[PDB]
């Protein structure tokens, strides 16, 4: 079946629960997920960087990148491509995509996207 | 607390009164800054005004558009405990836009919620 990239709040992605094998927020399957925060927190390592991303839903969550540019001072905005994993009973991101936000109104676009996104599919999945 | 450990709700200054004491997040056009950098003034996407007082005097100068983090006082201000001057430089933010996402925030809160649920 379709697998489409749904953008999120991070308050969505604390409250998804994994049912028959898939995250689940409302009742839409998310897997891969876009969020826009505020990185609080940098954290440098050589394999991979650890970033603390803030929007307005909840407390950060951890942004895990896998290394191989620079790290994103502290401050800015980021829209966020990854993957939503759960470890020790811990939400995090698994991130392919990280990029500084350039023009702040794709923020409002992804407000705008996320009550967008959510509302159809949740629709789309009845039935 | 320091209030980065909870949910804030995105607000216009219109919704302040119906907020005494939550948490929030205004968006906002510096208006005005007092003299002795304590409270400064911004006006939301309708064009309406909040007050935003400070802690410590504002460090350096801001203008623009700011994002402000704070409690909703009981005089209906918001005491802030951090602020972000929005990057503006290539592209200007439409505030006004802006404004119906707040407003639609609150008509669909199941779809953009505010905590974990």
């Amino acid at each position: 079946r379709a697998q489409h990239i749904v953008p999120c709040t991070i308050s969505q992605l604390l409250s998804a629960t994994l049912v028959d094998e898939v995250f689940r927020i409302g009742n839409v399957e998310i897997s891969q997920v876009t969020i826009v925060g505020i990185i609080r927190h940098a954290e440098k390592a050589p394999t991979n960087i650890v970033y603390k991303i803030d929007d307005m839903t909840a407390a950060p969550m951890d942004v895990r990148q896998w290394v191989d540019n620079t790290v994103v001072p502290p401050e800015t905005y980021v829209k966020v491509a990854g993957h939503l994993r759960s470890f020790q009973n811990k939400k995090s991101l698994v991130a392919f995509k990280i990029m500084p936000l350039e023009d702040m109104n794709e923020f409002t676009t992804h407000i705008l996207e996320v009550i967008n996104a959510h509302m159809v599919l949740s629709k789309a999945n009845s039935q | 607390v320091d209030m980065m450990d909870l949910p804030r709700s995105r607000i216009n200054a219109g919704m302040l009164a119906q907020f005494i004491d939550k948490p929030v997040c205004f968006v906002g056009r510096l208006e005005k800054i007092h003299p002795t950098g304590k409270m400064f003034i911004l006006s939301d996407g309708e064009g309406k005004n909040g007050t935003i007082e400070l802690m410590e005097p504002l460090d350096e100068e801001i203008s623009g558009i700011v994002e402000v983090v704070g409690r909703v006082t009981a005089k209906a201000t918001i005491l802030c405990t951090s602020y972000v001057q929005f990057k503006e430089d290539s592209h200007p933010f439409d505030l006004g836009l802006y404004n119906e996402a707040v407003k639609i925030i609150h008509d669909f809160p199941q779809f953009y919620p505010l905590g974990i649920v």
